[PDB]
């Protein structure tokens, strides 16, 4: 894993030593050939998963996921050079770098053989992306929002950590691999009980669960947007990841561990859309959106069959894709009316035509239409949850009904109508703009073509 | 015909010639417990190093 760790670690001195008009051209130039480079992770087999060392491997799962991480890089740096122009540079240097070590720590989050190098990693991530909310996020409830995001997680990750060791001392080992092999059944205590939860509530807050969500809609809206990208792009998906590993172990008493969380997932689906189609904030409906579509993987992680791991790791990767799209096209409009006010600037698609085509794009892939790797992961959860029971199609129907309402209102409120008068700032869409809205559409599109490579390890 | 001592005579460490056999345990102390054992054999690296966690050296 060291070919990517390396590089990533070389991005530092190649923006601190870059000439102050290169520091944007030159880490984007050599992470997009990070990003290039990190297909050779798909080197996958049928059987064995991808096992370079004692201290990292890769199968199917975590592919997708280190090639989505790599390619949001570029992106964010794209995303974030036009707001950060009036920055001082030493700043300037110390927001890439935070990105830089934020990619660090996810490639090797997503890598680590061992588990508490997991946990270590895992929470290591946690302190650049508090410092890019708290130092660059643009209003006041940042600080608050920087609290939020830090205590959920900690208070959920530090029952893991006393659990993992707990492992380390019953197993021997924290190795994946080794426990692949060695998982004794977990029986129905109490001891196991409050072991399933120390295994599975730090993940239950970084997906989100329903009703732990609430440093969401602040951590994600007061962020800048390479935070926003990267918080709903990667971060949400550290949860879902974690589960997959964790819940090895955790077998059977899951399968009614798993009971009140599906509950607090298939209704909190229904609520957390709801919420979308009341939303005044463009960027809180976009982050509520996104607890909604965390719910599904959720619920497909915790029923634990191969159809529900495919389409949750499928919806992870899609849903990855499209909210760094909507974060960053609500950007887009953010950077020229200076408001998150989605009644504000109406009528966009009179003034912003190609900027519109994008947003319906977005907005389609959101509604998880056919053949978008969103809509695999969608019915391929839909299938599996109504294996589990027949009644859930209630449940998830109701929610492609909603789903579909909040997306094309989105649509209809900023790019449709009359557009405001007052308002005569809308700029033409840059280059860079409809450049990163493409950089995020056009592979999300090309993956319908090839989705075996975004279904995980049992494919 | 008896002499009196000098000064320093009476103050002597002499030697007595007994018949009585020497004590062979004066304190009647019981056997003392047996030590624990010492370390032997030669030193060899720690096996895969110091097997903490996740490091290899
Ligand atoms: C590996 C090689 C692959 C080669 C094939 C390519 C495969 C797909 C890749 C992605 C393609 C998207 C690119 C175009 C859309 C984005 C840009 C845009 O809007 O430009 C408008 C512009 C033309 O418009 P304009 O008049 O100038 O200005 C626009 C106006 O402002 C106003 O605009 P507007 O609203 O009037 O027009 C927008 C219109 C709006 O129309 C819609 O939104 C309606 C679409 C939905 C309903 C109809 C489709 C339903 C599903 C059926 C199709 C899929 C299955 C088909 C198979 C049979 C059944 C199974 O969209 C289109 O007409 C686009 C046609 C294709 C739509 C694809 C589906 C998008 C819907 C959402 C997701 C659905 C599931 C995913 C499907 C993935 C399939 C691969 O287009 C361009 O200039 C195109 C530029 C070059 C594009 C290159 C595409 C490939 C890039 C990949 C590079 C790497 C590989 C190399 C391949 C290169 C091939 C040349
Ligand atoms: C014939 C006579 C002459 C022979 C000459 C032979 C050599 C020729 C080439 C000369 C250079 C050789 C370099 C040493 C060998 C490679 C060591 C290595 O990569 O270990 C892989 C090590 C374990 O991977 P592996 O695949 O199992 O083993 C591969 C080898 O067998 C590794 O071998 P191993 O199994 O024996 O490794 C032992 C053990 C293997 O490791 C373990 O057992 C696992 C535990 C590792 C520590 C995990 C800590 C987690 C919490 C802290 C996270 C730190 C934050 C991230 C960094 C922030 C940015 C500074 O390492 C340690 O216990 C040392 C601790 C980690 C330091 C690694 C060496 C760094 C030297 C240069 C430092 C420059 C700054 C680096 C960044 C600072 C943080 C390290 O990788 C990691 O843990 C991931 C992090 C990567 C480490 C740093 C990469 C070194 C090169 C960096 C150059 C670019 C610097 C850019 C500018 C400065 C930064 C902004
Ligand atoms: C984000 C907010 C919510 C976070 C929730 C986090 C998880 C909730 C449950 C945590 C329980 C505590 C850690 C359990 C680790 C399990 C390790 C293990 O081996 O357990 C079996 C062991 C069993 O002991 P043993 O394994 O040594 O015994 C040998 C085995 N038998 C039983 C057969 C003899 O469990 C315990 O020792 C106690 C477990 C329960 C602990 C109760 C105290 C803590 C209560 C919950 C606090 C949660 C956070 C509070 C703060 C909220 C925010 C401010
Ligand atoms: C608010 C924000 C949103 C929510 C975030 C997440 C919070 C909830 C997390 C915990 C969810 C509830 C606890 C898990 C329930 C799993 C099944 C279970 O325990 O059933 C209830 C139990 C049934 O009893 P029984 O199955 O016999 O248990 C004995 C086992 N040897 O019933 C009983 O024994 C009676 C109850 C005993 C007290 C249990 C208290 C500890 C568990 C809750 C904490």
């Amino acid at each position: 894993m060291l070919k990517y760790i390396i590089p990533t670690m070389m991005l530092m001195p190649l923006t601190w030593l870059s000439k102050n008009s290169m520091i944007w051209i030159n880490t984007t130039l050599h992470s997009l050939l990070i990003s290039l480079t990190s297909l050779l992770l798909l080197n996958q087999f049928g059987d064995n998963s991808l096992n370079f060392s004692l201290t990292f491997f890769s199968d199917s799962l975590s592919t997708p996921l280190l090639i989505l991480t790599m390619w949001l890089l570029p992106l964010m740096l794209m995303a974030s050079q036009h707001h950060l122009s009036k920055e001082n540079l030493a700043r300037k240097k110390l927001f890439i770098s935070m990105l830089i070590l934020l990619q660090l720590f996810l490639i090797m989050t997503f890598t680590a053989t061992e588990l508490i190098f997991f946990y270590i990693m895992f929470e290591a991530t946690l302190v650049p992306t508090l410092i890019i909310i708290t130092r660059w996020g643009n209003q006041t409830e940042r600080l608050n929002a920087g609290l939020y995001f830090l205590f959920y997680t900690l208070a959920g990750s530090l029952p893991l950590l006393v659990a993992l060791i707990y492992i380390q001392n019953t197993m021997g080992s924290l190795n994946f691999l080794i426990l692949q092999y060695w998982v004794q059944p977990m029986p129905n205590s109490w001891s196991n009980t409050f072991m399933w939860l120390a295994c599975m509530m730090a993940f239950m807050v970084k997906m989100p669960l329903y009703g732990l969500h609430l440093w969401l809609p602040k951590a994600h809206v007061e962020a800048p947007i390479a935070g926003s990208m990267v918080l709903a792009a990667i971060l949400l998906k550290l949860g879902g990841y974690g589960m997959m590993r964790i819940t090895l172990l955790l077998n059977p008493i899951t399968d009614f561990m798993a009971y009140p969380f599906i509950m607090l997932s298939l209704w909190g689906m229904i609520m957390t859309s709801s919420i979308c189609l009341r939303q005044t904030d463009l960027k809180s409906l976009i982050a509520y959106s996104s607890v909604s579509h965390m719910a599904l993987v959720i619920v497909a992680i915790l029923i634990q069959t191969p159809w529900s791991y495919m389409g949750a790791t499928a919806l992870m990767i899609a849903h990855g894709l499209t909210s760094s799209m909507l974060f960053c096209l609500a950007n887009s409009n953010y950077e020229r009316v200076h408001s998150r006010t989605m009644i504000l600037a109406r009528g966009l698609q009179t003034l912003l035509p190609l900027m519109a085509a994008w947003w319906l794009l977005a907005s389609l892939t959101n509604l998880a239409l056919p053949p978008s790797i969103n809509l695999i992961g969608e019915l391929f959860v839909v299938m599996s949850t109504f294996s589990w029971s027949n009644i859930t199609i209630i449940l998830m129907g109701l929610n492609m009904v909603i789903t579909a309402l909040y997306s094309l209102y989105m649509l209809i409120t900023t790019q449709r109508g009359k557009h405001t008068h007052h308002i005569n700032n809308i700029l033409p869409s840059f280059t860079r703009e409809n450049a990163l809205m493409s950089l995020h559409m056009l592979p999300l599109l090309l993956l319908s073509l090839n989705p075996k490579i975004i279904l995980g390890p049992l494919y | 015909g008896w002499v009196r001592p000098d000064l320093g005579e009476l103050s002597k460490v002499t030697k007595v010639k007994t018949d009585r056999p020497l004590p062979e345990n004066p304190y009647h102390s019981r056997a003392r417990p047996e030590p624990n054992p010492e370390v032997e054999g030669d030193l060899k690296p720690a096996r895969h190093g110091s097997r903490l966690f996740f490091w290899t050296m």
